């Protein structure tokens, strides 16, 4: 993780 | 009783939940279309799924206390939760009538026949159904949902957690906060271990999820099927 799409959706 | 904190923490799940549920289903519209004439209604599904993540996503950062989790926790609770909060809030399109997924339209109605045409087998399917059936059946108040909702995501058993006591600390908040919303203000005979129930449906979530996972990881190994999937859904479900 590696999950930038995800880490940017959060905040 | 209900003390001031615990209406508020269910104030704001309530309103969060407003906010990242759209019970017209107007978005439904942007998605690849459903074709019914193998694996014709993976795209369709896979959008919507793909959708359904943003809005758990959305509803998760709303949760009292979510905030303080490190960066990696918000990470890893969201990924294992993700499959599993979607089949929950699924619920609520979900009719006993047909014992299918009514989203407004014949098109966007959803049986086991087309989740079958996403790639998926009865193994997955016929738990899923009899999981929204059973759920469908506690009458739950949209309160207890979005609180099973949030209880669901911030789990301190999920795999890859770090700060486990502090899941923990939240997660008891919102149990609480449940437990004595259905002693204060659920009536019997619906309330009888309630509780025990709604987390006995937590615990058949981890089975459903498993399942899916599995049949995911033999879904999107072919890269053909992975082809069809959506960016989110590839870095959160896996590759
Ligand atoms: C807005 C929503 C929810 O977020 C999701 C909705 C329905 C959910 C469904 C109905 C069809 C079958 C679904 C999509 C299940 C299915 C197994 C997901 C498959 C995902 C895939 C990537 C193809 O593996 C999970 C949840 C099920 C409609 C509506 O209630």
């Amino acid at each position: 993780k590696n999950h930038p799409m995800l880490m940017n959706l959060l905040k | 009783k209900l003390s001031e904190e615990q209406q508020h923490i269910i104030a704001i799940l309530l309103d969060a939940h407003h906010k990242t549920y759209d019970p017209t289903y107007a978005d439904f519209r942007d998605f690849r279309p459903p074709v019914r004439m193998p694996l014709s209604m993976l795209p369709h599904l896979a959008d919507l799924v793909s959708y359904s993540i943003q809005k758990v996503i959305g509803f998760a950062k709303m949760i009292p206390g979510f905030r303080d989790l490190t960066s990696d926790d918000q990470i890893v609770l969201l990924k294992s939760s993700a499959i599993e909060v979607i089949m929950l809030r699924s619920n609520q399109s979900f009719t006993m009538d047909d014992m299918s997924w009514d989203c407004g339209s014949q098109d966007y109605k959803y049986d086991v026949t087309d989740v079958s045409k996403a790639g998926h087998t009865l193994e997955l399917i016929e738990p899923l159904i009899k999981f929204q059936v059973g759920l469908k059946k506690l009458n739950l108040h949209e309160e207890e949902h979005v609180l099973l909702m949030a209880i669901c995501i911030v789990s301190p058993d999920r795999p890859g957690v770090q700060d486990a006591k502090l899941v923990e600390a939240i997660q008891d908040r919102l149990s609480n906060t449940l437990q004595t919303y259905i002693r204060c203000r659920h009536p019997p005979p619906g309330s009888h271990q309630l509780y025990a129930k709604m987390i006995q449906k937590l615990a058949d979530l981890r089975s459903l999820n498993e399942e899916h996972s599995k049949q995911y990881r033999s879904l999107s190994f072919q890269p053909e099927n992975s082809m069809k999937l959506t960016p989110l859904v590839l870095e959160v479900f896996g590759n």
